[PDB]
């Protein structure tokens, strides 16, 4: 067995999305339209590299 | 009956034992070998089928 990588404390350094579930729910709709294509593409990473390292960026 | 007659009888006779002699020798043989390493026809324990696994995309992706 090797060891674990993984990434460092800043390379998972991003400005979160500091609102409440209410508020997401709200603009939910729209946000899933307007924010499609990054969206998409982050869950074929996600669903293709079966590996949260991988899809970082 | 002859001597001729008995004495190649005797020889098909002979043959046809030694041919089974040998047979019965060959197979404790491979029994032998198909059971201590299970690369043949004999011996051969089922293991699950890998057709009963599902591939299509699942609920959450890590898997």
């Amino acid at each position: 067995p090797g060891i674990v990588e993984l990434p460092s404390l800043e390379d998972l350094k991003v400005q979160e999305v500091k609102v409440s579930s209410s508020v997401l729910k709200a603009a939910a709709h729209h946000y899933g339209a307007q924010c499609d294509k990054p969206n998409k593409e982050f869950m074929l990473c996600r669903w293709e590299e079966k590996d949260p390292r991988r899809c970082l960026e | 009956d002859g001597p001729e007659k008995n004495y190649e009888r005797t020889m098909a006779i002979l043959q046809i034992e030694a041919e089974k002699a040998e047979l019965r020798l060959k197979e404790l043989e491979v029994r032998r070998l198909m059971r201590a390493r299970g690369d043949g026809p004999w011996f051969h324990y089922p293991t699950i089928d890998k057709e009963l696994i599902d591939h299509s995309p699942k609920a959450t992706p890590d898997n």
